[PDB]
RNA sequence: GUAAAUAUAGUUUAAAAACAUCAGAUUGUGAAUCUGACAACAGAGGCUUACCCCCUUAUUUACCGAGAAAGCCAUGCAUGGCUUUC
């Protein structure tokens, strides 16, 4: 039933240690993805990749780094309205699918099928997929394109005087397409004579090789030997997802050489250097102009030495890398991302009042007095993402890190892809930074606020290998539901809880009662590790099992984080005269009814609590896409107001400086200011229409 | 070989023209491949079809007029108006002469209105033909008006494609059109303060027509959308920009917010003659909006 | 930003006509014409005779995370609160 048209392969993820190993294929009939991994939702959204018709999702290995992001993709598909979706992998995924339910949310009108390894074939007559198991467990997939022999030779039908312009000729097409020989124009014409040499379909293999224990078995594969040498269906290309060390193995090199020049040997690994978000780099570079350390340059991956020149070609993978297969097989590297910081700088410079505002701020700061009291740089606070929902290009799911001391760091809102921002923000020092972590805090029970919890832990082990320190089960505080579903994942899909230690949030509540002596020992160790004096948890009235946290150190500085909540007196009592407050800010004023319905406060409520808190400074967080790029500004806001952005660095000494940055911010958002003006006009029109 | 494969696709049954000229084949060859040539061939075929249909209709009407003329001859009633006529029937000539006098008066004392022909690099051949046709319609609408503008054709390169097409289309009338055509820009002819550059992407919204302001319309037809081109050009010279009020007065419904040159000039002429915004915006195509906001 | 629809380059209804546009005609009162110019249903890409789709912009509309099972407390077999399981 028909034949496939032009088909394209794409490298969604460059293969870096942060959000790597993501492959994509698209044709007119349908499209597919391999190794969704983690954080690929934002990457696809930024690059305008179509998510519709992504019926099938594939993978190579059970590691969370290959399957962590399924939740976001399935939720996006559910929002779109696609009714069906299927997965391919080991049977244990079924249990893993069940796991997602515990934090899936309302899932309806969507089918979650599975394609175990035992399945013989998939077919669909568009593209065929082969399942190949591996053992020391990994699965690789060989995909063969469908046959498209349908063709007709030029001008020889006219020489034969075929009865064109009629209907009875249409069936005859099949006679020549199927392979029938007929007598026409006094010639016993064969079908092959009037048919272009059929092409059964290009083939390509996707495989991940963790180490030599998986290098050895692959060669002793009958399926691979079938396509090695004089393959029945010659392989157009092969994509390898393995590190450089695996890529240089003698057995691996020989296996690669087996195919010969026919293949192209595209590769993907950590060594690849590229940018996964042009917008993020552009905005952070532009912000770096205003002040260096508040907006530090985002270190970009840059491999020191290119991989060794192996005998076979090694096509290093890159983000947005494109390869057309039909009707031509070539590297269509036309829309590959490029790094041009100077272009971004000049584009920002060519804005109204931006450079002038920056110069005025420079003059004010230079003339301003030096910080009194010589406040110590530590502790530091870095906001990785401030998004409140499915992450967008501008922002990211809420996530913050507080460095109490160069050897003590705490994490709040370990959302989806947090490790990605950690990598993008701390380059190679990520190892030291991860080793610095003492514990991770969990906000109100919700998938967005704990999506990325597993990946971090795994990476920590790797960091521990780099430092060589003894195993240290990382501490985390959260309700028992987190423990339950993490245990299910541990005992079903991938064993991770042995690397973690859990603490109920209730036991940390004000006036709480110790549940067990082990809990007391764990909390005492937590307090000792970060040199903290008091860690307080309080209930918040936005949903069941929700906690807001407060940190009080020996130096006396009190920092209070709330997350999803509404103005609560208990919060004020807990954080009375707090040094700093970071509070959610989802919607704008005048929308109190929907704010109550969604159980999220607005700006006016933020100022009301802040003045109620009596805290020295207040910071806004947890924003929505409606505030695409700019937060609300008004002189009515106190100087204590603080607006967060991706990878925003702040310290105590910066408290008297945040308001001074208000102008330049709005200076950079001129187009976004116009967008806000249009949005306000639309809101006014809607409100007046509703009132009348 | 070339016309051979063209005849091959003819045999394929594709809609193609007949007895095509050499320039048309050159233009077809200029196309890249496949769809471009197919669209051009379908165009030319439809053009020939319309031409032949008009020829048939014209011949039918000629024969009908001949037979009806003999029938009207059969009456011979005579006594037609008693031959009491005050004027000869030379009305088209008189209308042309009156329009010429009005155009001279406008060239001497009329309000300037500029079409800047600085987009030849942003337009394909088809868009260039469309721009020329709309320029003719706009100029014609200006001539008939009770108070014509003084039309300037600024940035019009002498040997450029647009000037060549305008000359070809106007013939000897080109040298007699009562308008100022010059290679210089609108900024070299008028003070920068009096120039308002009309664009659909300007932040500012036009409120009232000003009689001491020189309005600049971009003689640009982009069926391939290129937003901000006219705004970008106006920004290099640092000229004030205004946009027609279409969200304020019309419920836009479905359509494109950039009007044609003829519609723009008709709106501006209605405004210049003390017309209101409803009357002026009656020239917006009805298919786009749904009504005038009350 | 994401899904839907829609896109007539002079206008409208249709699926090609009518009204319009430019040049020439010193027109005997139907010039209510004659001779010409223009004629592209948003922009780009195939593919089987014909069978449609894929993509990019533009306009309008609506916009992202808790099912059941068992044990207890209160209300009038049903409801609210909590605890363990997936
Ligand atoms: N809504 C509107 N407001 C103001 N000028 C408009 C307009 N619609 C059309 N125009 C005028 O008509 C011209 C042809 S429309 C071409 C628009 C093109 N995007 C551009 O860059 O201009 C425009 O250049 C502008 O001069
Ligand atoms: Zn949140």
């Amino acid at each position: 039933s028909g034949g496939p048209n032009t088909v394209y392969l794409q490298v969604v993820a460059a293969g870096s240690r942060d959000s790597g190993a993501a492959l994509y294929v698209f044709s007119e009939f349908n499209r597919y993805l391999f190794n969704c991994g983690e954080g690929v939702q934002r990457l696809m959204q930024e690059h305008k990749l179509k998510v519709a018709r992504l019926d099938n999702i594939f993978l190579t290995r059970m590691h969370w780094s290959n399957v962590g992001g399924l939740s976001g993709m399935i939720l996006t598909l559910k929002e779109t309205g696609l009714p069906k979706c299927v997965l391919s992998g080991p049977p244990q995924l079924e249990k893993y699918l069940e796991a997602i339910k515990i934090f899936s949310g309302p899932l309806k009108g969507i089918e979650l099928a599975v394609r175990p390894h035992s399945a013989p074939e998939y077919e669909d007559e568009t593209m065929t997929v082969y399942q190949i198991p591996i053992h020391s467990l990994v699965v690789a997939f060989i995909c063969k394109l469908h046959l498209k022999r349908g063709n007709f030779l030029v001008l020889k039908a006219k020489e034969m005087g075929l009865p064109v312009g009629t209907a009875a000729i249409a069936p005859i097409i099949a006679a020549v397409k199927d392979g029938k020989s007929i007598t026409h124009e006094g010639r016993e014409i064969l079908a092959e004579e009037l048919c272009t040499p059929p092409d059964p379909g290009a083939a390509f293999v996707v495989v991940e090789c963790p180490d030599e224990s998986f290098i050895q078995p692959i060669c002793e594969n009958a399926t691979f030997q079938r396509y090695q040498g004089k393959a029945d269906a010659p392989v157009a290309l092969v994509v390898h997802m393995a590190p450089a060390s695996v890529l240089v193995d003698s057995r691996y090199q020989q296996w690669m050489e087996r195919f010969g020049p026919d293949t192209q040997h595209l590769v993907l690994n950590e060594n690849c250097a590229s940018v996964h978000n042009l917008r993020s780099h552009k905005i952070q570079t532009q912000l770096n102009l205003i002040h260096p350390d508040i907006f530090p340059l985002l270190t970009s991956f840059r491999c020191k030495k290119e991989g060794p020149t192996l005998s076979v070609p090694m096509v290093q993978g890159e983000c947005l890398l494109k390869y057309q297969l039909r009707p031509r097989r070539e590297w269509q590297r036309d829309a590959i991302i490029t790094c041009n910081p100077e272009e971004f700088i000049v584009e920002a410079l060519q804005l109204p009042n931006f450079q002038q505002s920056v110069q005025e701020y420079r003059r004010s700061a230079q003339d301003g007095p030096a910080p009194a009291e010589k406040r110590s740089q530590y502790p530091e606070i870095i906001f990785l993402g401030t998004g409140s929902a499915i992450p967008m290009k501008i922002r990211n799911v809420s996530a913050t890190l507080v460095n109490i001391s160069p050897d003590t760091s705490l994490l709040l809102d370990c959302g989806e892809g947090t490790f990605g921002q950690l990598c993008r923000h701390y380059g190679d020092q990520v190892d030291r930074v991860l080793g610095t972590l003492a514990a991770v805090f969990v906000s109100h029970l919700a998938a967005d606020h704990h999506t990325g919890l597993p990946s971090i832990l795994l990476q920590r082990e790797r960091a521990l290998a780099s430092l060589g320190k003894p195993l240290h089960p990382l501490l985390v505080v959260a309700p028992n539901q987190l423990k339950a579903w993490l245990q299910q994942y541990h005992n079903q899909c991938q064993e991770v809880l042995h690397h973690i230690s859990m603490i109920p949030a209730k036991c940390l509540q004000e006036g709480a009662e110790i549940s067990s002596p082990a809990v007391e020992r764990l909390i005492s160790s937590l307090l000792r590790t970060c040199d903290l004096e008091e860690f307080q948890t309080c209930l918040v009235r936005h949903c069941k099992h929700a906690f807001g946290c407060a940190l009080v150190h020996t130096s006396g500085w009190k920092v209070v984080y709330s997350g999803d909540t509404m103005p609560c007196e208990a919060l004020v009592r807990m954080g009375k005269d707090a040094t700093l407050l970071i509070h959610e800010a989802t919607l704008e004023d005048g929308l109190e009814e929907e704010a109550v319905e969604k159980t999220h406060s607005t700006t006016s409520q933020a100022i009301s609590v802040g003045m109620r808190m009596n805290a020295e400074f207040i910071m806004l967080n947890h924003f929505s896409q409606r505030y695409a790029k700019v937060p609300l500004f008004s002189p009515n806001f106190s100087e204590k107001v603080g607006v967060a952005f991706d990878h925003m660095k702040v310290c105590f000494g910066d408290f008297p400086t945040m308001p001074k940055l208000i102008p330049p911010l709005k200076a950079l958002f001129a187009g976004d200011i116009e967008e806000m003006e249009e949005r306000r006009e639309k809101r006014e029109l809607r409100q007046v229409r509703a009132a009348l | 070989a070339t016309r051979e494969f063209i005849e091959m696709w003819r045999l394929l049954g594709r809609e193609v023209p007949e007895h095509i000229t050499e320039e048309e084949l050159k233009t077809l060859m200029e196309c890249v491949s496949n769809t471009a040539k197919k669209k051009y061939l379908k165009y030319l075929y439809t053009k020939e079809k319309v031409k032949k249909a008009r020829q048939i209709k014209k011949e039918m009407k000629a024969a009908a007029r001949e037979e009806a003329k003999n029938i009207k001859l059969l009456e011979t009633t005579e006594e037609d108006k008693q031959k009491n006529f005050l004027f000869l029937r030379l009305w088209d000539r008189n209308m042309d002469i009156a329009m010429g006098w009005k155009g001279a008066q406008a060239m001497q004392f009329g309000q300037p209105l500029v079409f800047d022909m600085a987009y030849e690099n942003y337009m394909k051949r088809k868009e260039l033909q469309n721009t020329v046709s709309q320029l003719l319609e706009s100029e014609g609408w200006n001539r008939r008006n009770v108070d014509p503008f003084h039309i300037y054709f600024c940035n019009l390169k002498i040997d450029g494609a647009l000037h060549r097409e305008l000359v070809k289309r106007y013939q000897e009338k080109w040298d007699k059109l009562l308008l100022t055509s010059t290679e210089k820009s609108h900024v070299d002819l008028f003070p920068k303060d009096s120039i308002i550059y009309l664009t659909a992407d300007s932040p500012n919204v036009m409120t009232t027509f000003r009689h001491d302001k020189v309005y600049v319309i971009g003689s640009f037809v982009d069926k391939s959308m290129q937003p901000g081109t006219s705004l970008a050009k106006a920004k290099r010279l640092n000229l004030a920009t205004e946009c027609l009020p279409l969200d304020k007065y019309l419920q836009w419904e479905i359509g494109n917010k950039n009007l044609t040159l003829d519609q723009m000039i008709r709106i501006l002429l209605c405004l210049k003659n003390n017309g209101n915004w409803q009357e002026a915006l009656q020239f917006v195509p009805k298919r786009k909006h749904t009504g005038f906001l009350e």
